[PDB]
């Protein structure tokens, strides 16, 4: 929903303030923009509150409005426009499965159902332990590595039902699995052998025209 | 020349595309980056704009405007306002992941491009807008920028050239529409990512209200090489008015989905077979290809037999080069469902600002969802065509066109499939 | 926003008493001119008509909206207050 209703857990009196170290980070954010245009810092600072707090209560939105001297409504507009802001609490690991056509064509559905069975939840829900939250997202910009998921800040790619269940098993154990493809390649090169960039790259000055 | 493709590694620009060599400053310099940057800067903006003009380079962000002419809009006297370069790293087009490889594996190409391109425009700084999901890539770029600052390649007296230049990185927060040039500017300003009407054009009133040029990551990252090796060297690739090398993404129903650099005007068939290992199940198993990302209309196998991958060739085939993100669908695909999911994507991504896309795309999505099940009558096909034409060319920004076009491609080339599905539903009910 | 009902000159008369009908509560009137409203191309035509019919009259000069200076670009001013905080 894109309207707010005060609750005991989410209301203007809910405690939130940036830590002393995050205030230092805020100063560097605000210094990135011309003077007289502090409102440009709304997105990075709002994201900073989420990284500290995990999600965005209304009191966190109010604090950002105060620090940057912007009307709170303009901050509410940003919080509700960009989908990476969590206006409700999310589990420790926010699993985000891409289901757009390129990933769908390479069986993102088998990934989605594998997660649902293993965690016993439905898309949109949080586990009772509050460790995992599962949602579908649009193209995450790793289409040649489909099917893939993002968990918090990391991408996990070239997934199969076995691979994702192994990633979730590692997460449940406190281990932090390595990101990237799980199929054998390292990034976006074709499997079965490079079809380009096999020879060593040229060095400084190669092919440089005259006059420089 | 009359045949294109088979680009040699000596002529490839992004030589660390696969990240098998050091992506940091030392590896970049060993590969030719940051070489004679001072000389290029001291040549002057008009010389730099001349080389980009002669190179025939066109925008790699999806619209394909001639880059040299576009960048020359900033080559004008100052008026007290600062001038900015905004590098578009939102990379949100479904099927497109080329800009991701440049940022994380060749970051110093992009940083040097910002300085060289910024110098041509007389900008004081560059803001690189990178989508918020590319966290690890943004951090990689941030590390490279610090090395450039420490080495004195950017910042005060960049490359000892007497020209100051800052490179800032700002992350998005989840919005495909923030790849649109004016929506990107609005997002940097702390507002909802809603596009601006034009005029004014960004070269007159842009970010913070100042003269601005928005350029795609790949467009920027190739400019330093064009200056070093010459625009003529770049124009010796691809057909006339389709110059240069191009980064391709081949995904979907291929054997080895991959990113690769190849000559412009390469045949679509040759690209899929040489680099992606061919269509899954053989070329005979091909059904349709989306050649330039979800915003470009699909083309059937018959068209894919001989078409060339460049701006002009794909326009004559009733589509476009777009981002050159090739999405391949074999004959096991439910083509109506594939397209219906793209319309669902545009429904989730429309900013909602202007009426035809706010309401039209959601309307098209509802009709397509029924077309998937066959729960419609054939008269609704011509209705859906007309609706898509009421969105196209009537919206503020090109997202509305980007949603209309995929629907048009489906109806143009697969009307029998849509009608067959309605016939099957009717007998079952 | 339509301006098509502001093209012509009108002539109406002074409002007189309306009272509640004792039976039904309907609005009764004894003013035969209560509904009379004439239309004229110009105020000269209206004045001419009023003069020959012996009615005393007041003429109010037509109010036309004054031309405004509009600029979409001002929504994003670098240093002026016209910059919009939202779209
Ligand atoms: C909905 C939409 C999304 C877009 N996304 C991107 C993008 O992710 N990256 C990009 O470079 N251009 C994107 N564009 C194109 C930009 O608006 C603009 O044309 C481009 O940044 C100009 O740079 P170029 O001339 O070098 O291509 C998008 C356009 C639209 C309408
Ligand atoms: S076409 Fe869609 S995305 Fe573009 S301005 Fe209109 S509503 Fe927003
Ligand atoms: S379609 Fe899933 S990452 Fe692009």
């Amino acid at each position: 929903l894109f309207v707010h209703r005060d609750t005991p857990e989410n209301n203007p009196e809910t405690p939130f303030d940036f830590t002393p170290e995050n205030y230092k980070r805020i100063e560097a954010i605000v210094k990135n923009y011309p003077e007289g245009h502090k409102a440009a810092a709304v997105l990075p600072v709002l994201d900073l509150a989420q990284r500290q707090n995990g999600w965005l209560p209304i009191s966190a939105m109010n604090k950002v409005a105060e620090i940057l001297q912007v009307p709170p409504m303009r901050v509410y507009e940003v919080a509700t426009f960009y989908t990476m802001y969590n206006r409700k609490p999310v589990g420790k690991y926010h699993i985000q499965v891409c289901t757009t056509t390129p990933c769908m064509l390479r069986n993102s559905d088998s990934i989605l159902e594998a997660i649902q069975k293993k965690l016993g939840i439905k898309v949109g829900e949080t586990t009772p332990d509050k460790l995992f939250t599962l949602i579908e997202v649009e193209c995450l910009g790793a289409c040649v590595n489909a099917p893939m998921v993002q968990i918090n800040d990391n991408y996990y790619e070239d997934l199969t039902p076995k691979d994702i269940e192994e990633i979730i098993d590692e997460l449940k154990a406190g281990k932090i699995p390595k990101p990237g493809p799980r199929s054998g390649r390292f990034s976006c090169e074709p499997a079965g052998g490079l079809t380009s960039l096999t020879e060593p790259p040229k060095g400084p000055g190669f092919g440089v025209q005259a006059g420089l | 020349k009359t045949s294109f493709g088979s680009l040699k590694d000596e002529d490839r620009i992004f030589t660390n595309l696969y990240g098998r060599h050091d992506w940091r400053l030392k590896g970049a310099q060993s590969r030719g980056d940051w070489y004679k940057t001072k000389e290029i800067l001291l040549k002057g903006p008009d010389w730099i704009l001349g080389e980009v003009k002669t190179s025939g380079l066109r925008g790699r962000g999806g619209a394909g405007f001639p880059t040299g002419l576009k960048w020359s809009f900033m080559n004008k006297p100052s008026d007290g306002r600062p001038k900015y370069l905004v590098v578009n790293a939102d990379e949100g087009e479904p099927g497109t992941c080329k800009d991701r490889e440049i940022i994380r594996h060749d970051p110093h190409k992009l940083v040097e491009g910002c300085l060289v391109g910024g110098r041509a425009m007389g900008a004081r700084a560059a803001y690189i807008y990178i989508r918020g999901e590319f966290y690890n890539e943004a951090s990689n770029l941030q590390v490279a920028i610090r090395e450039a600052y420490e080495a004195g390649l950017i910042g005060k007296n960049a490359c000892g050239s007497g020209y100051d230049f800052d490179v800032f990185v700002v992350r998005g927060a989840g919005a495909y529409i923030c790849g649109e040039e004016t929506a990107l500017i609005e997002s940097i300003e702390g507002k909802q990512g809603k596009p601006r009407l034009k005029p004014p054009f960004p070269a007159d009133v842009g970010v913070f209200g100042c003269p601005t040029t928005v350029a795609n990551v790949e467009t920027v990252a190739v400019s330093p090489t064009i200056c070093r090796r010459g625009g003529a060297w770049f124009a010796s690739f691809g057909r006339e008015r389709n110059s240069g090398t191009k980064l391709f993404n081949i995904s979907g129903h291929v054997n080895n989905p991959c990113t690769v650099e190849e000559e412009m005007s390469v045949p679509l068939k040759e690209l899929i077979e040489k680099h992606a290992g061919g269509v899954t199940g053989g070329w005979d198993n091909l059904l349709a290809v989306i050649p330039g990302g979800s915003s470009t209309p699909l083309i059937p196998k018959s068209v894919c037999e001989t078409v060339l991958m460049d701006f002009d060739a794909l326009i004559q085939a009733q589509t476009g080069l777009g981002t050159a993100a090739v999405i391949v669908m074999d004959r096991s695909t439910d083509i109506v469902k594939a397209i219906a999911r793209l319309i669902e994507f545009y429904k989730h991504e429309s900013c909602g600002q202007c009426t035809p896309c706010r309401e039209g795309v959601d309307w098209m999505n509802k009709v397509m969802a029924r077309f998937v099940r066959g729960d419609a009558r054939p008269a609704e096909i011509d209705s859906l065509w007309e609706i898509s034409k009421q969105i196209e060319g009537h919206t503020i920004c090109a997202l509305g066109d980007g949603a209309a076009w995929p629907v048009q491609g489906l109806i143009r080339h697969f009307r029998p499939e849509l009608e067959e599905r309605m016939q099957q539903f009717a007998q079952q009910h | 926003s339509g301006v098509n009902n502001t093209k012509k000159w009108k002539m109406e008369f002074d409002t007189r008493e309306r009272w509640e009908n004792p039976l039904m509560g309907w609005a009764s009137t004894a003013d035969p001119l209560s509904n009379l409203v004439l239309t004229f191309s110009t105020k000269e035509d209206a004045v001419a008509f009023a003069e020959k019919n012996g009615w005393s009259y007041d003429v109010e000069e037509r109010k036309v909206p004054k031309p405004k200076s509009k600029s979409y670009g001002a929504n994003f001013s670098w240093n002026k207050r016209t910059r919009v905080s939202t779209k």
